[PDB]
């Protein structure tokens, strides 16, 4: 993924509130001129199991790239709850996903998993229908993004 | 400059 | 205000109904400000109420630096699902082109938008003819009326 290269990625608010905003400050190099804009996205990944439960939470286009050191903060809604079985699900380890992509072709992302905790309640203690029946204040879940151990993969795409 | 459609 | 629309130019016009808008926007910014400029298009489908309007699309632009600014806001074609029929959406509809700067609109836009599909003379038929013609949306095309704009601004509170 030769033009653009991700040099840092620092989660300015960790932990945080389930409902607070991600903010994402990003460094990259960009080492020749583009003709067009980056496309970055973040995606709330719910189950490991299979992709239903993925959300797209924002995606931020940026540019024009100037050549070398670029830094900006890239802020994305939380994920939604409506559309859940149970509120549960958001609680324990989730995960998401930071990509960016060149003319919509991915080149890089950048994956996190995220420990999920409600105030007062101890998840290890709960047997599994415990935890799928108790009655979740999102207003007192908090996640914490494990920023310090990134899954990183890239994509050679075709660029200009 | 950075733009999100909601 | 911290900010003023120098120039706003339909780059695609006329257009098919079904086409995205592509509004290119010039605007100064005078201060620094600690948000994003807010922008939102909206169709207003009757002259009467406002239960024919849509929000098209709401974009959120910044951090945003001072002197001159220059964007594309891209925004969704109408949805016909909800009309009573699919004439409502010919002869002249409005578009508002507004922002806002945390959550209060300073600045609308307004244009009005001439519609017609291939084939037919609206001016030669009756109004019971308009509400019963079958409509192939694939066949109608807007036309911005971009050179007269009805421009309103509000005053807000900014940073201050």
């Amino acid at each position: 993924m030769s033009i653009v290269n991700i040099l840092s990625v620092n989660v300015l608010n960790n932990p945080a509130k389930f409902s607070d905003p991600y903010k994402f400050e990003i460094t990259f190099e960009c080492l020749e001129p583009l003709k067009s804009d980056l496309e970055w996205k973040l995606t709330y990944v719910g189950s490991a199991t299979s992709q239903s439960y993925d959300q797209i939470l924002d995606t931020l286009l940026v540019g024009p790239i100037p050549i070398g050191i670029n830094k900006f903060v890239f802020e994305a809604d939380p994920p939604n709850i409506d559309l859940l079985p149970q509120l549960s699900d958001v609680l324990g380890v989730t995960v998401i996903l930071l990509s960016c992509a060149y003319e919509d072709n991915e080149f890089v992302r950048v994956g996190y998993y995220v420990n999920n905790e409600m105030e007062g309640l101890n998840l290890q203690e709960m047997d599994d229908a415990e935890i799928k029946k108790v009655k979740v204040d999102i207003s007192k879940v908090w996640r914490s993004i494990l920023a310090e151990k990134p899954r990183v993969t890239r994509f050679n795409i075709q660029w200009d | 400059l950075a733009r999100r459609l909601r």
